[PDB]
């Protein structure tokens, strides 16, 4: 019947929308890889920043190294 | 082995490779910092009295 043939033709009318739904599915699996790569980036540029900023991103945990040199002058 | 398995570190941090790599980079960042700080303290204790900051210079 022509009615049946019409519904079969229309079954694939929303190709473009289904490709967009594919985009979402794949990008949701891939986007978490930004965290490992992000930690390493900050890890690399941390020593090139000022001392004042290095103590802020760590909540006062980080401090200058104490190796026993360059102490105050009497 | 029973104690390790009861922390659920495998289920939450090592079963998924994306999270496994988060664990590697994060733990390595913190561990490397504690390792250096500890070795500096040992160095200062063994060498007490010989380093520059331990003997203030007196002017004539
Ligand atoms: C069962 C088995 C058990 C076995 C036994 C146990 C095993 C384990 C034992 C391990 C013991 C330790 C072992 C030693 C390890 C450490 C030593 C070591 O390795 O040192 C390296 C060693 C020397 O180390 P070093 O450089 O002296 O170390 C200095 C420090 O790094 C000093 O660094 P720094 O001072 O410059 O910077 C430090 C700074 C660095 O700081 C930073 O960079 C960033 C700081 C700001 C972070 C801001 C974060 C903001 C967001 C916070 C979010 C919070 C959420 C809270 C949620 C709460 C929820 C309730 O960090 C801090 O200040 C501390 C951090 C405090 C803040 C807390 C936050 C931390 C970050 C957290 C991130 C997120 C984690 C979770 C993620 C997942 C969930 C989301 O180097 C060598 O030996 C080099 C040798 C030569 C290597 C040659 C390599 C090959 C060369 C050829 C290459 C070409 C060929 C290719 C080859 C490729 C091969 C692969």
């Amino acid at each position: 019947s022509r009615a049946v043939y019409a519904k079969l033709w229309a079954s694939t009318a929303q190709y473009t929308q289904r490709r967009h739904y594919a985009w979402y599915q794949i990008w949701s699996r891939v986007i978490p890889w930004s965290v490992p790569w992000g930690i390493f980036a900050m890890w690399m540029v941390f020593p090139a920043m000022p001392v004042e900023y290095r103590q802020a991103l760590t909540f006062g945990i980080w401090q200058k190294p104490n190796i026993g040199t360059h102490g105050p002058d009497p | 082995f029973k104690l390790l398995n009861a922390t659920k570190l495998y289920e939450y941090c090592l079963k998924d490779n994306r999270r496994y790599c988060m664990f590697v980079m994060g733990v390595g960042l913190v561990s490397s910092w504690m390792w250096s700080e500890w070795w500096n303290s040992v160095w200062r204790r063994i060498n007490k009295g010989k380093l520059y900051n331990d003997v203030p210079y007196v002017y004539p």
